[PDB]
């Protein structure tokens, strides 16, 4: 199977130039039955479609952004980007690479970036331990004070997926987000199992590995 | 071709047949297709020319219509399908979706397991204080979490957040955080979170003295 992958800013200023690329891998770029797609998701917008491009380069773009919208291919390095200039507010959203089928279907998609336009500048969360208090006993991890969104946790390099539950970031009053991640454990394991939240922070490029003690 | 779904969302229970509808501003023959995305995910495709099945695709779903008028069936609710699920044309460009029907289950009440956080001591280092209320594996996804700090009742100083619903035993966990400056938080002794809910007959505090 073909795999997308979306790479690029997750913050960037108004007026100025969204740049994203869209890594295919496992299969050519240069194939007659697919457009190769951009789609971006907002609470405002829903799910838009952007535009297309086929691998002759010819390309078809919304007329809501067509304005402001370029779609390139680069078929030597199986990429294909989007350029959206003049941004503003209302392009806050998540930008997805999709391979739509000429036939008229979205198959298969990439995981999706988030792309917020601020004037701010990005700062790395701080990670607090949430040491269980002492049946199955809860730990937690905070991870507070950070800019844009998003943040993805696991818990022991993904290796424990029972019993996590990771929270929606919430917005602060100082206009960062802060993110709570938790996972219910047997009080007996305490002793003898390590627990570790692994924090990541593209935006900023942050990476932290958190150990939760009792 | 503006595209509306109905119903905006639905609860229903296990196993229960569930139909939602997609209808097209103008005729769009059987140019339709069926999206499943659950939260955090990007959409998948369930079912191409209004009725075909995607390969892979589970035989549960299905898709039928023409014209205008199209309807999207899940024969067999399981708990991994609940999602929000999108209709979308490919009459002519621009291709557009349609707003999206967000299917949540129904099951039994389910009280939650609540815990507290005291706020550790390096993150009270940098200055702030973050009293976190557990509440886990609950149904239905209403619970009120009130705070009181010496017993007095705190309003504004704190926010809350759900979880989806969970795809295996479909019930939601809610984390909600007193937030406060070191200074006021070294102020007050007793911290308490009062969770009221469908699944506890009667509301649950849990507590702690500052410093345990
Ligand atoms: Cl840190
Ligand atoms: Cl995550
Ligand atoms: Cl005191």
């Amino acid at each position: 199977q073909v795999q997308l992958q979306e790479s690029g800013p997750g913050l960037v200023k108004p007026s100025e130039t969204l740049s994203l690329t869209c890594t295919v891998s496992g299969g050519s770029v240069s194939s007659g039955d697919y457009y190769w797609t951009w789609i971006r998701q907002s609470p405002g917008k829903g799910l838009e479609w952007i535009g297309h491009i086929y691998y002759s380069g010819n390309t078809n773009y919304n007329p809501s952004l067509k304005s402001r919208l370029t779609i390139s291919i680069d078929t030597s390095k199986t990429q294909f980007s989007l350029k959206l200039s003049s941004v503003t507010a209302a392009d806050t959203a998540i930008y997805y690479c999709v391979r739509d089928r000429v036939t008229g279907a979205f198959d298969i998609w990439g995981q999706g970036t988030m792309v917020t336009v601020s004037s701010a500048s990005t700062k790395g969360p701080s990670v607090f331990p949430r040491a269980p208090s002492s049946g199955t006993a809860a730990l937690g991890c905070l991870v507070r004070d950070y800019f844009p969104e998003p943040v993805t946790v696991s818990w022991n390099s993904g290796a424990l997926t029972s019993g996590v539950h990771t929270f929606p970031a919430v917005l602060q009053s100082s206009g960062l987000y802060s993110l709570s991640s938790v996972v219910t454990v047997p009080s007996s394991s305490l002793g003898t199992q390590t627990y570790i939240c692994n924090v990541n922070h593209k935006p900023s490029n942050t990476k932290v590995d958190k150990k939760v003690e009792p | 071709i503006q595209m509306t779904q109905s119903p905006s969302s639905l609860s229903a229970s296990v196993g229960d047949r569930v139909t939602i509808t997609c209808q097209a501003s103008q005729d769009i023959s059987n140019y339709l297709n069926w999206y499943q995305q659950k939260p955090g995910k990007a959409p998948k495709l369930l079912i191409y020319d209004a009725s075909n099945l995607e390969t892979g695709v589970p035989s549960r779903f299905s898709g039928s219509g023409s014209g205008t008028d199209f309807t999207f069936t899940i024969s067999s609710l399981q708990p991994e399908d609940i999602a929000t699920y999108f209709c979308q044309h490919f009459d002519h460009l621009p291709l557009a979706f349609g707003g999206g029907t967000k299917v949540e289950i129904k099951r039994t009440v389910a009280a939650p397991s609540v815990f507290i956080f005291p706020p550790s001591d390096e993150e009270l280092k940098s200055g702030t204080a973050s009293v976190q209320c557990l509440l886990n594996n609950f149904y239905p996804r209403e619970a009120k979490v009130q705070w009181k700090v010496d017993n007095a009742l705190q309003s504004g100083n704190s926010q809350e957040s759900v979880t989806e619903q969970d795809s295996k035993d479909s019930t939601y966990s809610l984390s909600s955080e007193l937030t406060l400056s070191k200074a006021d938080y070294e102020k007050h002794k007793v911290y308490a979170c009062e969770v009221t809910h469908q699944g506890l007959s009667s509301p649950v505090t849990k507590s702690f003295n500052r410093g345990e």
